[PDB]
RNA sequence: GUGAUGCAUGGCCGUUUUUAGUUCGUGAAUGAUUUGUCUGGUUAAUUCCGAUAACGAACGAGAUCUUAACCUGCUAAUUAGCGGCGAGUACACUGUACUUGCUGCUUCUUAGAGGAACAUUGUGUGUCUAACACAAGGAAGUUUAAGGCAACAACAGGUCUGUGAUGUCCUUAGAUGAACUAGGCUGCACGCGUGCUACACUGAUAUAUAUAACGAGUAAAAUAUGCUUGCAUACUUUUCCUCCGCCGAAAGGCGUAGGUAAUCUUUAUCAAUAUAUAUCGUGAUGGGGAUAGAUUAUUGCAAUUAUUAAUCUUGAACGAGGAAUGCCUAGUAAGCAUGAUUCAUCAGAUUGUGCUGACUACGUCCCUGCCCUUUGUACACA
């Protein structure tokens, strides 16, 4: 088992695999830093 | 005019006849056109009883129909349609100004 | 210019197998914009040698029923892998491809004793194991599909048994030994 | 008597009066196996 | 008012009738016809409505009826077809005859194509079934016509 | 002036009219910008990318397209282009140049001029498929 | 995110000359600036058609509707609703019986359609059949269409 | 007589078998018989070649038929289009998108007659025989792909529950005939089939976008008059496909419209996979929709043992499946739907049709099953 959080070279898994959290919350991130597959740098 | 039938060749040397009548003189004949064969199939399945492996036959009734148009008087389509025929090909003629 | 996915152009490729070249056509007719080809590739014996490898690998993706004939998402998938590879692990896909099938074929293997292995069965060996070994990954993990493809592709590339496909085919050589 | 007007039993076969199997397409109302026997003189030809 | 589907295979199905009608009525005649003493069938007809194979199954029919040596009369019935122009024949008799059990009986003379389009063009065949003592004789008939001509020759001059 | 002809790609028939123009290139009344997913855009442009943008500012282009589903359609589509540049080159402007483009066409690959002739056979039956048949247990 | 180099000039005049969701989206935002049309009563708990089994989830799902409609109308001569319906149709899953086509609820399309036509965009005409666009209502999306490949463009 | 008997039969169908096999004339070798019909090569094929106590036939194969494949830019033009052109409505430059009204071309649309591939030319392998492999040409090079047709002989295969094809025996008014009223074929500790749906993230969910092909579509009811809900009389749309307009969350309803059909349903688009953008986030989870509970309809004289449909809710097994075993080689497998058949109503079936379009052979006799020569047999019900 692996409960991931939501209260606390960027791609979804990569940050899900980091900070281990759900991948809406990674896209949640990755939208902010920003500011139906993803890459980022 | 229509011309409906089962019988392709049959069919075709009918439309052949007319339109050598007509060319005999006072007809603006458009030339034979053919219709979508609408093609009557039944799939039964062949053996009367459930033994052997169910094969099934499809079986085709393929109806020509052909049609035809000019700009005449009735007698003298009557006329024209007389090259003596059988039963086997359906006539029918359409004596309408539209 | 002739190009591939108006973005890793394949004039700059190298090989170095000669095998490999003969077996995998990359080449002027075999040129290509996007996998979707509607080639006659299996009318023939040899014909699939004509296939670009792009292709190949797509057609490989494509695999496993619930997810069978819908070429335009393995098409996607693969996109998404080589702009991965272009971007993290930086280098032209189309080259790391290229290496990944070189490592691949398995050489040598068992029989009811031990045999070598034609080029062009190898290379298919290799599309096939790497395709297998991505779908594995995915498989009830969370990762994605493109992304896991992408990490196959570079393992293959380095040469390094983290990888399934690698891995496999290390084994079927060590069997291939032990037959003789 | 009782209502024999829509179901199997309502209506038959046209040549054997058997309420099975009938081919009920284009109203013709044979049952299939009869149909088979007389499909060449009805003009049903098998081509493919 | 009716379509023209539909109208078809009314005719059709008229003509099937029409066919059977005949069969039954016409057990004393060399039966083919269809094409329209006899003055009852027209009457009967305008009620409902508002060489050759058939013909010699038929004969066979009579013969068994009247009770011959089967075998014989199969004989006549082929020097007949031959006598009449025939490039080929079969007949088959099928059924109880003479012991209970099984028995079909082959009768052919010349050549009797069986496979292709030609079969169903150049053969004239025919189906009766004569009821006799103990159930029923199955006829079958085959005929091979003159042909216009068949696929399989290569006539050079 | 003006010049009609097909594509074909299974059931699906693209008809391009090709005519004399400024060079916009359409479906039915929708620009090639559309087409419809982003991925397959490439196999209707890629004749055009081959023979040239500036070479296509004499021609416009309409093309009417029909049946089939949507890989198939583009097919189609792609064909009815090869067919039709190259059979107006062949009438209006030189022979040479029409080779030229022949042979460029060539070396991309094949179905841009010459068509793709499958078709779905038939199913048969004691089974699903064309050759799929059922299933015994014994 | 769409534009790229083409080899050919695009004629940026009508509505078939752009690209369908975000013409649709934007004419939703138009709509939600206005306030031109409403969200009668029940539109906030139906559900669009009998296999989705669901609720929309997307808020302004009426005025996106709207806008689909709008564009279909355009596109076709003379349009029913039983034809609108047939177009927003999806797949039913029955559970463990296979899938089935499903048609929408034409009630809401039915609504929407009334509406336009009260505001004046759509024309229900006596000849031929069931409502097409009104000429102004035309106009009015072939500007907004302009608009947007202008936005594009930029 | 949907009684008994398919081991009494007819016809029809299945399998042996879609494989290549069956037979004759004469000749030759006490008899059954053999030869022909074969050591070999070749073929999809007793298909050919070559050898030869045989030579020569005939059916079967092949040919033929039907589609599908590409052309005549010859034959034809509606109930198909393309333009031609008026009339506009929007916007571009100095044409483009869209509707109403009028009427040379045949590329697309329909469908008749023709054409085209014969291993043609090129090069290998082959008794340089029949033939094969490769390359070019080409729409096409595995008889181009797919069927249909189906010899001889059977099986004691199936069917008298398809038949007024049909024998005998039974039954014939307290009928095993017909007709009516329910009930049952669907009952369930369990075993074996054919399927459907799943087990998720290449995915569900929800919006948006895209786009098929084969099709198939015409005794009961309404309204008024006369009398006691019933009958009688008069009169006319409806019985099937549903456009469309309204009501209805939904299903459906009511009103009307076209269609006896290339015209209308509807088809320059009736579908789903597709694709694009959002919500989920690996958690029996929003995967999954079993089982259940309660309505609102429709069909029907009649819906309970729930016809089906819809709405709300119920949230079971299942984390890819053991021993076994099925199907398949190119538009194929698989996925996705959909038309038709049954149909008063009801596809999870069948049968067609399409749409998305893989993998892997391109062979071999290892298994399995057929066939052949030799061989052995005390089997011939094999
Ligand atoms: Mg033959
Ligand atoms: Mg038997
Ligand atoms: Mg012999
Ligand atoms: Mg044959
Ligand atoms: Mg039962
Ligand atoms: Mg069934
Ligand atoms: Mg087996
Ligand atoms: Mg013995
Ligand atoms: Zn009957």
């Amino acid at each position: 088992k692996l409960n991931h959080a939501v209260f606390i070279v960027i791609t979804p898994s990569a940050i899900a695999e980091k900070y281990k959290v759900n991948l809406s919350v990674a896209r949640a991130v990755i939208n902010h830093l920003a500011d139906s597959q993803k890459l980022y740098t | 005019i229509a011309l409906t039938s089962k019988n392709l060749r049959a069919i075709e040397k009918v439309c052949s006849d007319i339109m050598k009548g007509a060319k005999e003189k006072n007809l603006n004949v458009s030339g034979p056109v053919r219709l979508p064969v609408k093609t009557l199939r039944i799939t039964t399945r062949k053996s009367p009883c459930g033994e052997g492996t169910n094969t099934w036959d499809r079986f085709e009734l393929r109806i020509y129909k052909r049609l035809i148009d000019l700009y005449s008087q009735c007698e003298v389509v009557t006329q024209m349609t007389s090259i003596n025929i059988d039963p086997v090909v359906e006539v029918e003629v359409i004596i309408t100004d539209s | 210019d002739i190009k591939l996915f108006k973005k890793w152009s394949y004039e700059e490729i190298n090989i170095a197998d000669l095998s490999l070249v003969d077996c995998i056509a990359v080449s002027q007719k075999a040129c290509v914009y996007t996998p979707h080809t509607a080639g006659r590739y299996q009318k023939k014996r040899f014909r699939k040698a004509l296939c670009p490898i792009v292709e190949r690998l797509v057609n490989s993706m494509m695999m496993h029923g619930r997810n069978n004939g819908k070429k335009l998402k393995a098409i996607r998938i693969v996109a998404y892998a080589f702009e991965i590879i272009h971007l993290m692990t930086g280098e032209n896909p189309l080259q790391v491809f290229v290496n990944a099938v070189q490592k691949g074929g398995p050489r040598e293997d068992s029989t009811r004793q031990a045999v070598d292995v034609s080029p062009l069965r190898r290379v298919n060996q290799a599309i096939y194991l790497i395709c297998t070994g991505a779908r594995n990954a995915a498989f009830r993990n969370i990762k994605s599909i493109s992304e896991c493809l992408a990490e196959e592709i570079i393992n293959c590339a380095n040469e390094s048994s983290s990888s399934y496909a690698i891995k496999k085919k290390d084994e079927i050589e060590r069997v291939a030994k032990a037959n003789r | 008597v009782h209502p024999k007007k829509y179901g199997q039993g309502s209506r038959q076969c046209r040549v054997c009066s058997n309420k099975h199997a009938i081919i009920r397409k284009y109203n013709i109302n044979i049952c299939r196996q009869c149909f088979r026997e007389r499909a060449d003189i009805i003009g049903f030809k098998k081509y493919r | 008012p009716i379509s023209k589907k539909r109208k078809f295979i009314n005719d059709g199905v008229f003509q099937a009738e029409l066919n059977e009608f005949l069969a039954r009525i016409l057990a004393e005649d060399g039966y083919s016809g269809v094409e329209v003493r006899i003055r009852e069938l027209t009457s009967l007809v305008q009620k409902r409505f508002f060489l050759c194979a058939m013909a010699q199954a038929e004969s066979l029919r009579y013969k068994l009826l009247k009770g011959l040596a089967v075998r014989r009369a199969c004989y006549g019935v082929l020097r007949h077809i031959m006598e009449s122009g025939a490039k080929g024949c079969e007949v088959i008799v099928s059924g109880k005859l003479r012991a209970q059990r099984a028995k079909s009986m082959k009768f052919r003379d010349g050549y009797l194509i069986s496979t292709g389009e030609p079969s169903k063009r150049f053969v004239n065949t025919a189906t009766r079934s004569a009821q006799l003592k103990q159930g029923v004789l199955g006829i079958k008939v085959k005929i091979m016509l003159p042909t216009s001509i068949l696929p399989d020759n290569i006539s050079v001059l | 002036k003006r010049v009609q002809t097909f594509g074909k790609k299974k059931t699906a028939v693209a008809v391009a009219t090709v005519t004399n123009g400024k060079g916009l290139i359409k479906l039915n009344g929708k620009n090639l910008d559309l087409v419809e997913p982003y991925i397959l855009k490439t196999k209707v442009y890629e004749p055009l990318w081959l023979i040239g943008s500036g070479k296509l500012k004499n021609l416009d282009i309409r093309i009417r397209v029909k049946g089939g589903g949507q890989t198939s359609q583009i097919y189609a589509i792609r064909q009815a282009i090869g067919k039709g540049i190259i059979s107006y080159y062949q009438k209006y402007v030189d022979e040479s140049t029409k080779k030229e483009l022949k042979d460029v066409l060539l070396r991309y690959d094949r179905s841009l001029l010459v068509g793709d002739t499958r078709r779905c056979e038939p199913k048969k039956f004691g089974g699903k498929g064309a050759r799929a048949r059922y299933q015994k247990s014994y | 995110r769409l534009l790229e180099p083409v080899p050919f000039v695009k004629t940026n005049n009508c509505i078939k000359d752009v690209d369908a969701d975000l013409f649709i989206r934007s004419y939703a935002t138009h709509l939600k600036l206005h306030n031109k049309i409403t969200y009668p009563k029940w539109c906030t708990f139906v559900k669009t058609g009998k296999g989705r089994k669901l609720a929309p989830l997307n808020e302004d799902w009426y005025f996106i509707r709207a806008s689909s409609i709008l564009r279909r109308l355009y596109l076709h001569p003379d349009i029913g609703v039983g034809f609108l319906r047939r177009q927003f149709s999806s797949k039913q899953r029955r559970g463990v019986a296979p899938n089935h086509t499903s048609l929408a609820s034409g009630k809401i399309l039915r609504s929407i359609l009334q509406q336009l036509e009260n505001l004046g965009y759509v024309e229900q005409n006596p000849k031929k059949k069931g409502r097409r666009l009104t000429t102004k209502g035309e106009n009015a999306i072939n500007n907004f269409a302009r608009y947007i490949n202008k936005k594009v463009y930029n």
